[PDB]
């Protein structure tokens, strides 16, 4: 009785992550003789926030809403690893594959545009010690990886890239070039995002999980053209687990 | 194309009013045509009304009246004199061309209206700053170095390939 | 002030056209 | 936006009938000739 | 060699690098000129001496490239890395100064090199004050660059007061309108032997 | 945007002295009719 | 201290070997026997500390760790530089003809 | 860096009488992500337009 | 200059034995190439897989070794990876799959030889443009 | 005097100072809304991201564009041939960042065009003349269609239909020529001969109108004050104009008929400016210009360059530069 | 000198506007 494509095709439900019955407050026990892979991770964002920057020193600014401007193309899926035990009983995700970044923008008040690639590449999540069942009350933290917005083959607009392009401001040619080194030289960031997962629902025939996310990153610096700005992102999400 | 890679001409003002000048001649070339195509007094009896035009009348054979009403209230304003009107046939077609001669003696010399200053400013700090104006220099840039060894022989342009102006993939 | 410019020359011309059409010199016949 | 919607289709539909009527309304007989 | 001479070996004084409407002076544009740098050498690693292509006058902008005396290319500036084998980093180019304020001195590392080279391709190689009239960087046309420009547009216009004001003497007699007793003989074919002159009537 | 300041006199005059011509030879058309 | 980290690497060994940790895998076309099998395997095991690293990797049967050794002098490692390997550049990198 | 710093005339006048956010989402209190319908600066200014 | 015995002239096999193509097998294999080939392969590019072409230095380092007519008639029976080490004549015309890619299929073997002798003898005459792309058309 | 009846005759009332008529009544909204949508883009939208890549393209002057390089930027290739109203967005920004004003302005002004050539038919019928001035008038119609209508349609986006502006227009033509090889097909050749032809034949028939005026004024009156509105006779000798224009050429290859020439002057741009919106029609399912790359080569089978190969050197550097970072895969086949 | 460049704008509209309006009136007048 699953939905066909058909059936899916325009409506928005593909953006979204398959949900739990609000029955399921079961728990899953885990054999740390037998090993374990998730099978399908879904993180499906539903809020973006942007920390503002306020100017003077002692005000520590806020966290602000924003509005998506990219639609419907927010989601990560089919995301795959490994579930192990370590030694104290505490369990550890480690992503492999997956479709695990999709970029986003978001528009603050006053139509600034944030654009930022929400990820999970590379990540790694683990649990408190001594878990030997996955309940209601399990929570995963862990650190990923925040590639650059754009990779090394893209073209700004005067041509200026870092695998490729030019190297100079060729329309400026006597410009004293001291003043454009921060456009004229691409550079390739590479930063560390936080994730918290909570699970909230749980299926102990089937193996599925769910619940909600929080996650930390950067935004796009255009290749070191800016500075970045701090984005917290909230969601769910859904995990199904198989006994690798 | 040459025109478009080294001098950028499409963005020169002196050209620009030769294209309103061709198309606006084109423009008042079909629609005199046809207004008095379209205005015509019945002047024989059968449906080939070119039969019913005598060389040497004196009496008009369309009418201005209803012309000058049609145009009034379909485009507001519509001519009332012919000769104003054919004098105005004249004087569109000549003077652009004219105009774009001059452009092309400004190009005699490499002075081009060829770039914006203020914008290639702007762009040069602010590599999130684009528009269809950097878009089209990318693409006289990208012919420039593509056509150039081929048609000009004669300064042995040799450009290996590392160097050409190229997007991705393509 | 550029755009200033742009503008207000825009908009002088959407006034020339509602006096070329209504306030036209009205031809008369014969 | 689904208010917008409505409005719209309703606005649309509107003009629509006034010249699906306008022209049922005797238009080869508005001509300054012949009349039927 | 005088820096006088030198400045003359330069792009930015041609006066067919300019545009109609980058206005003002030349200084505008790069900026006032205030000493000769020196005469760069090029070599690659195995030290043959390189040579920039210069810019020719049509080009806006220009690629770099450098060649030996035989004229095969040597080294460049790659667009595309991935499969860039003549690069100043492969090849170690190095820029030496002979003359100038900079005679002497040879540079090495590659982004240096580089930027040397950039300004060869506008031959000889000077030092600019581009803050004191805020220089924009691009070059304008000389006081012979205008002073054609204008003449020239000038005589063409006026080629065409020649035609209209000569049409008018020739023609003054019908500047308001052709005779309106004009009969279709003197208009219609074969009725005068010679064209207008009613003398010659079959 | 950092642009040439004479553009605006020269914008403006361009446009106001040919035009205010025009309309010194119009109004002292109407008023000899 | 802006550098353009490409370019910088045209002037390590990266300019002139295979470099088993930053190179696209077109590049084991120029050399015969490395391509398509090996080249995979290459990639999927990078990064190498040395140059010999190749001959540990597990599955190799002794007809591939003859041509790996055939050519252990076009080879190198140099550090990995990020922006020549994420996005997935060493399986594309955007160059085709 | 508030509005009279700032050379604004009418802007004061709007929020005397109470119109003081704007279809961008900010708001002369400093409230961000703010929806104030139609009555905006924006929609004020619009409206004596037409 | 003309198509004379010289760049009519190839190599058969790995032993370095030649063989001279006729003016007329060269106007033959350049033909069956066109009905045959070029859909892919036009200017001895690969449109489908453009990192493997068909300039001359690069068939000389496939494994098997393929600058020569013993080789490219071999490749049209049974084509393998570059490097040797998988047939794939489900996905490349070749005659063992013929039933699969039907024109493969009236190629007789003095027709595979022209075609084999065109693609060798192309990059004598073309140079670079042969397998080069667009940056040389 | 029934209330319908009364407003059937305002709409179709040959006293309006502006005629309205049934196809007045689509046209009028639908133009005033495409017209009031650009006008507010131009001066005011933000960035548009047209090539649906995330990099969005400055159109309008308050982000920095002149009259000049300014236009309403078509919307996101993300979007490609969907439908997308205001109310499809979750919001106005959205809507804003794809682009959803040129889809507006070109349905709209697509629709009141319809309707503007339609119009003309009917106040002809209205005030008994002949019907076809609207014929004419479909060659430019037909030409607004191509660029914004079809060429989108058969390469599958509206991110390719020209661009409401004037820069924008001159990036639709280059990148249509790297392309299609339009200048070497020969409906655009038709065209440029519709169009240098139609502006040869204003001048030529303005200029022998105008140089047999008959003689009404003096030397210091406008010779236009010698026709007056509505006078039964003609105002010029046209067996004159036709005794001048036949020696200079010879007899027969000029008109003493006017209705044949007038015809004529309307034939030839209309029936040019067909073909070359033909042209762009099916240039849309990609049947291009003539290709005769290397179609000349020696006996050894060299390549001898024509000037075909040196436009294809151009053609080459458009193609490889334009969109230059939407590109993946090494064919550009839409 | 540091002075402000709207002020030739400023002047320069200050003396066209009002004696454009005195010229009209003047010539319209002669032509009566
Ligand atoms: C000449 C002769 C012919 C006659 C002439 C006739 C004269 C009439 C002239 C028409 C004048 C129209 C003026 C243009 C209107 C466009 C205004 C707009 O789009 O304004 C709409 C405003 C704009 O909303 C805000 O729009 C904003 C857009 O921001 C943008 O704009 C900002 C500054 O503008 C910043 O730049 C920012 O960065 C940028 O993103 C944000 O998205 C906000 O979220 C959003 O609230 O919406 C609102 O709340 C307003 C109400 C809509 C809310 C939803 C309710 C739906 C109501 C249905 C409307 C029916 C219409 C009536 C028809 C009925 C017929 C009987
Ligand atoms: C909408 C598109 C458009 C339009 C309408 C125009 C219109 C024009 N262009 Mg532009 N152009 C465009 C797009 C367009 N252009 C683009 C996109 C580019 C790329 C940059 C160009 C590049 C371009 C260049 C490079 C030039 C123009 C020129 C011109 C003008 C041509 C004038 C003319 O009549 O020449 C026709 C030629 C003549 C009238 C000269 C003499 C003709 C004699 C009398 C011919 C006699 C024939 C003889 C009797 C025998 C005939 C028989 C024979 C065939 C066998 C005209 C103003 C030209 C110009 O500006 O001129 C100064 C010019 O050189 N255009
Ligand atoms: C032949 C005449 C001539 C020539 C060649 C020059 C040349 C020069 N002058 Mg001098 N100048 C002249 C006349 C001339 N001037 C006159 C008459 C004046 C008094 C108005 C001045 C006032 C003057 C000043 C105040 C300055 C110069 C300066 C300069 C230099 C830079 C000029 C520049 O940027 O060009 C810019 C040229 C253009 C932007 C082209 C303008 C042409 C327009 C666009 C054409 C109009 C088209 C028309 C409307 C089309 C419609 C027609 C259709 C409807 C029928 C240069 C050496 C400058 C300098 O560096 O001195 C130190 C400087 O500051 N000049
Ligand atoms: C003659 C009147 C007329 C016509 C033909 C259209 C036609 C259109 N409008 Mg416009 N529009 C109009 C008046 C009109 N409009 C007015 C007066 C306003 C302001 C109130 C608008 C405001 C408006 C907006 C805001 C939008 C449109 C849109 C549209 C398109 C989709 C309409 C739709 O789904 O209808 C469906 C209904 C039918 C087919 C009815 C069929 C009934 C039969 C008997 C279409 C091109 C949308 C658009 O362009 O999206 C691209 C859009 O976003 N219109
Ligand atoms: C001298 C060289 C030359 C010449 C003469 C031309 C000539 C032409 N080109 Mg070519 N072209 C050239 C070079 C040249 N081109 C080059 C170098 C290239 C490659 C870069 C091209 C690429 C090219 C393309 C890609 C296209 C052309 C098109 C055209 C035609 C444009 C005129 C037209 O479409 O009328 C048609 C008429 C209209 C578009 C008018 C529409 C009028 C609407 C209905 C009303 C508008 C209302 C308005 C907004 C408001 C008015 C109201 C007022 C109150 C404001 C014309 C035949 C175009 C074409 O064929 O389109 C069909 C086209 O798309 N050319
Ligand atoms: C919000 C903002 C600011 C938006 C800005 C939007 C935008 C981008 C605008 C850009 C504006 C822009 C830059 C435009 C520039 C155009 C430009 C190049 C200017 C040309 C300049 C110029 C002087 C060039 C020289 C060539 C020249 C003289 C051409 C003139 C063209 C022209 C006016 C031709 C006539 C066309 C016209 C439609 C006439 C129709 C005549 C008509 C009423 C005929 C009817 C008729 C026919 C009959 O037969 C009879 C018998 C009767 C009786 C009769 O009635
Ligand atoms: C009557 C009174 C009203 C007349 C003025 C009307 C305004 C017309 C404006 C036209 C000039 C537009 C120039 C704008 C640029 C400007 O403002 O910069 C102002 C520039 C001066 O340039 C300034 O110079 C400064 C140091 O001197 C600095 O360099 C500034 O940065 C630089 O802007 O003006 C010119 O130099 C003016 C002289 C131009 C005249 C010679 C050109 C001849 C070319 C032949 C033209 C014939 C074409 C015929 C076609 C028909
Ligand atoms: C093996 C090949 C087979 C053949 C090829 C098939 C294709 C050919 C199809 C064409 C059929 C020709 C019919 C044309 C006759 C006709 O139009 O008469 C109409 C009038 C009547 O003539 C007038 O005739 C009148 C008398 S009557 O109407 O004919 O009775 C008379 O009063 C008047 O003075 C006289 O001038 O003639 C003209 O006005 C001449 C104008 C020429 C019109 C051609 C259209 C131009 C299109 C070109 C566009 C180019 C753009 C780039
Ligand atoms: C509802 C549908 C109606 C649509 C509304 C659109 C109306 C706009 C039409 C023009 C009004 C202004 C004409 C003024 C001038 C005017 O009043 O002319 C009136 C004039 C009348 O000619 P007559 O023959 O009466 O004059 C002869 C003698 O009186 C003069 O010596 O018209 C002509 O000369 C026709 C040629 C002008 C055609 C020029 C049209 C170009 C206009 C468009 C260009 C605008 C670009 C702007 C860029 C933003
Ligand atoms: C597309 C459908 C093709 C057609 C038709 C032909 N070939 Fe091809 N060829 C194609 C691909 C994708 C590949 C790569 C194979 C791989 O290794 O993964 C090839 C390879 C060749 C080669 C080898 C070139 C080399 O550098 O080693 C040759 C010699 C070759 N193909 C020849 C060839 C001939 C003669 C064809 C017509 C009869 C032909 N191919 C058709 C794709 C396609
Ligand atoms: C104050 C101010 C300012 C200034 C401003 C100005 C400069 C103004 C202008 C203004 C303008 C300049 C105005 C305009 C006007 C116009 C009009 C208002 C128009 C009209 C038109 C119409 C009404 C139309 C009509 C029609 C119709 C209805 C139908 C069809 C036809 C036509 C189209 C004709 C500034 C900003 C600096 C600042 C702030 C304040
Ligand atoms: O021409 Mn080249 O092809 Ca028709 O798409 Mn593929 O690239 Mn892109 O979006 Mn506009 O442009
Ligand atoms: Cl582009
Ligand atoms: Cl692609
Ligand atoms: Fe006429």
């Amino acid at each position: 009785q699953t939905l066909t494509y058909d059936d899916i095709v325009g409506t928005g439900l593909a953006n979204k992550c398959p949900t739990l019955d609000d029955t399921a407050r079961g728990a899953y026990p885990i054999d740390s003789s037998q090993t374990y892979r998730i099978a399908r991770l879904c993180l499906q964002p539903t809020t973006f926030l942007v920390k503002e920057e306020p100017k003077n020193k002692r005000q520590e600014a806020e966290f602000v809403p924003t509005k998506l401007v990219t639609r419907e193309t927010t989601s990560l899926d089919q995301i795959q690893g490994e579930l192990k035990v370590n030694s104290d009983g505490s369990l550890t995700f480690v992503e492999e594959d997956g479709i695990d970044f999709q970029p986003v923008t978001v528009q603050m008040a006053g139509g600034e545009r944030i654009p930022l690639l929400f990820t999970v590449k590379n990540l790694v999540a683990s649990t408190q010690p001594n878990v030997t069942s996955i309940t209601t009350s399990t929570d995963f933290k862990g650190e990923f990886n925040v590639p650059s917005y754009r990779t090394a083959n893209f073209l700004d607009p005067k041509g200026r890239g870092l695998a490729s392009g030019y190297d100079s401001a060729i329309a400026l040619p006597q410009a004293k070039e001291e003043e454009l080194a921060r456009a004229n030289v691409k550079r390739f960031s590479l930063t560390k995002g936080q994730i918290s997962l909570n699970v909230a629902k749980v299926d102990g025939r089937t193996g599925e999980i769910a619940g909600t996310f929080e996650s930390e990153q950067l935004s796009d610096d255009d290749m070191g053209a800016h500075e970045p700005h701090e984005v917290k992102i909230q969601g769910v999400f859904y995990a199904s687990i198989e006994p690798a | 194309l040459f025109f478009q890679g080294f001098h950028n001409w499409t963005l020169n003002p002196f050209h620009m009013m030769g294209v309103a000048g061709v198309l606006g001649g084109a423009l008042l070339c079909a629609i005199h045509g046809a207004t008095v195509e379209n205005t015509l007094f019945q002047d024989g009896e059968g449906a080939s009304t070119f039969r019913a035009f005598n060389p040497t009348q004196a009496e008009e054979t369309y009418s201005m009246v209803t012309a000058n009403r049609f145009w009034s209230q379909i485009f507001g304003i519509a001519f009332s004199n012919k000769r104003w009107l054919h004098f105005f046939m004249l004087f569109v077609p000549v003077t652009g061309l004219w105009m774009s001669a001059i452009g092309v003696v400004g190009l005699a010399l490499n002075l081009r209206s060829y770039d914006f200053i203020s914008q290639e400013i702007r762009a040069a700090e602010d590599p999130e700053f684009e528009t269809f104006y950097t878009k089209n220099l990318l693409l006289n840039e990208g012919i420039r170095a593509w056509m150039a060894p081929q048609d000009q022989p004669h300064e042995n342009f040799v450009f290996p390939e590392e160097v050409l102006p190229r997007g991705n993939a393509l | 002030m550029e755009t200033i410019t742009y503008v207000f020359i825009f908009a002088c011309i959407i006034a020339l056209f509602f006096f070329a059409i209504f306030f036209r010199e009205p031809p008369r016949i014969t | 936006m689904e208010t917008l919607k409505i409005t719209v289709y309703i606005v649309v539909t509107f003009f629509v009938l006034l010249f699906v009527f306008g022209f049922l309304s005797g238009d080869p007989a508005r001509n300054p000739k012949r009349k039927d | 060699i005088p820096e006088k001479l030198a400045f003359y070996d330069y792009i930015g004084n041609n006066p067919a690098k300019g545009g109609l409407f980058r206005t003002g002076p030349m200084n505008k544009g790069d900026g006032i000129a205030q000493a000769w740098k020196g005469h760069a050498v090029f070599r690659n690693k195995e030290g043959e001496e390189l040579f920039v292509r210069r810019m020719p006058a049509f080009f806006e902008s220009f690629p770099v490239i450098l060649t030996d005396k035989n004229g095969v290319v040597k080294a460049d500036i790659p667009f595309r890395r991935a499969e860039s084998k003549y690069s100043f980093e492969q090849q170690g180019v190095t820029v030496s100064f002979y003359g100038g304020e900079l005679n002497g001195q040879t540079f090495t590392d590659p982004p240096t090199v580089k930027s040397y080279a950039r300004k060869a391709i506008f031959g000889e190689i000077f030092e600019f004050d581009t803050e004191t009239l805020n220089s924009d960087g691009i070059f304008r046309t000389s006081p012979r660059g205008w002073f054609t420009f204008a003449h020239a547009v000038f005589a063409l216009l006026f080629f065409f007061g020649h035609i209209w004001h000569g049409a008018r003497t020739l023609f003054r007699d019908v500047f308001s309108g052709i005779d309106p007793e004009l009969s279709p003989e003197q208009v219609e074919w074969g009725f005068y032997q010679k064209v207008g002159d009613v003398t010659t009537r079959r | 945007m950092e642009v040439n300041q004479l553009g605006l006199i020269a914008t403006a005059l361009f446009v106001l002295v040919p035009s205010v011509f025009l309309i010194i030879l119009y109004v002292q058309t109407e008023s000899q009719q | 201290e802006l550098v353009n980290v490409v370019d910088e690497k045209l002037g390590t060994a990266y300019g002139e070997k295979i470099d088993l940790n930053n190179t696209n895998i077109a590049a084991f076309i120029q050399y015969r026997g490395l391509y398509p099998t090996l080249a995979k395997l290459i990639v999927k095991n990078a990064p190498y500390e040395s140059v010999e690293d190749v001959l540990n990797i597990p599955g190799l049967t002794e007809r591939q760790k003859q041509i790996l050794r055939e050519n252990l002098e076009h080879f190198t490692v140099t550090e990995v530089e990020t922006a020549l390997v994420e996005g997935g550049d060493r399986y594309n990198n955007g160059l085709y003809k | 860096n508030p509005m009279w710093r700032q050379g604004m005339f009418v802007l004061p006048f709007m929020a005397r009488l109470g119109v003081t956010g704007s279809w961008s989402g900010w708001s002369i209190t400093g409230e961000t992500g703010i929806d104030p319908g139609f009555w905006s600066f924006e929609g004020v200014a619009l409206a004596h337009i037409v | 200059a003309e198509l004379t015995p010289e760049v009519l002239t190839v190599p058969l096999n790995s032993e370095g034995k030649t063989i001279t193509l006729t003016e007329k097998q060269y106007l033959e294999g350049k033909r069956l190439f066109q009905y045959a080939c070029a859909s892919c392969h036009v200017g001895g590019i690969t449109k489908t897989n453009p990192s493997l072409d068909l300039r001359t230095e690069t068939l000389a380092l496939a494994t098997p070794p393929r600058d020569n007519i013993e080789g490219l008639v071999d490749y049209m029976k049974n084509p393998t990876t570059y490097d040797g080490e998988q047939e794939i004549a489900e996905v490349h015309p070749s005659l063992r799959s013929a039933d699969i890619f039907p024109k493969m299929r009236n190629l007789t073997e003095k027709d595979l030889v022209a075609i084999a002798g065109h693609i060798l003898v192309e990059p004598k005459i073309l140079g670079d443009k042969w397998g080069g792309g667009k940056v040389y058309y | 005097a029934n209330l319908w009846e009364r407003f059937c005759n305002w709409v179709t009332s040959t006293d309006n100072r502006l005629y309205v008529g049934w196809f007045g009544v689509i046209m009028i909204p639908t133009l005033l809304a495409a017209t009031i949508c650009f006008v507010i883009a131009f001066i005011a939208a933000p960035p548009v991201d047209i090539d649906g890549i995330r990099e969005p393209v400055s159109g309008s002057l308050l982000y920095g564009n002149n009259i000049i390089t300014g236009a309403v930027v078509p919307s996101s290739n993300a979007i490609g041939l969907h439908f997308y109203p205001i109310w499809e967005a979750a919001s106005l920004d959205e809507w804003l960042y794809n682009g959803g004003p040129y889809q507006l302005i070109i349905f709209h002004f697509l629709l009141g065009a319809s309707c503007y050539m339609g119009r003309q038919w009917e106040l002809s019928y209205r005030l008994g003349m002949r019907p076809w001035i609207c014929v004419a008038y479909s060659a430019p119609l037909a030409s607004a269609f191509a660029v914004f209508l079809i060429y989108p349609i058969g390469q599958g986006s509206f991110s390719d239909g020209m661009p409401l502006g004037i820069s924008g227009t001159f990036n639709f033509m280059i990148v249509f020529q790297a392309e299609h090889n339009i200048l070497m097909h020969p409906f655009h050749q038709l065209g440029v001969a519709g169009v240098f032809g139609g502006a040869l034949f204003c001048a030529m028939h303005g200029s022998l109108v105008t140089s047999s005026l008959i003689r009404e004024t003096t030397e210091t009156e406008s010779a236009n004050y010698g026709y007056k509105f509505g006078q039964e006779e003609e105002t010029y000798n046209i067996v004159a104009a036709h005794g001048y224009f036949g020696r200079l050429i010879f007899q027969y290859a000029s008109f003493n008929n006017s209705r044949s020439l007038h015809f004529f002057l309307a034939a030839w741009p209309v029936v040019g400016v067909w073909f070359t919106a033909l042209g762009i029609s099916t240039m849309a399912f990609n049947l291009n210009g003539f290709n005769f790359n290397h179609s000349v080569i020696d006996a050894k089978g060299n390549v001898i360059n024509t000037w075909a190969d040196i436009i294809n050197r151009a053609n080459l550097g458009m193609e490889v530069m334009h969109e230059r970072n939407a590109h993946n895969f090494p064919l550009d086949l839409a």
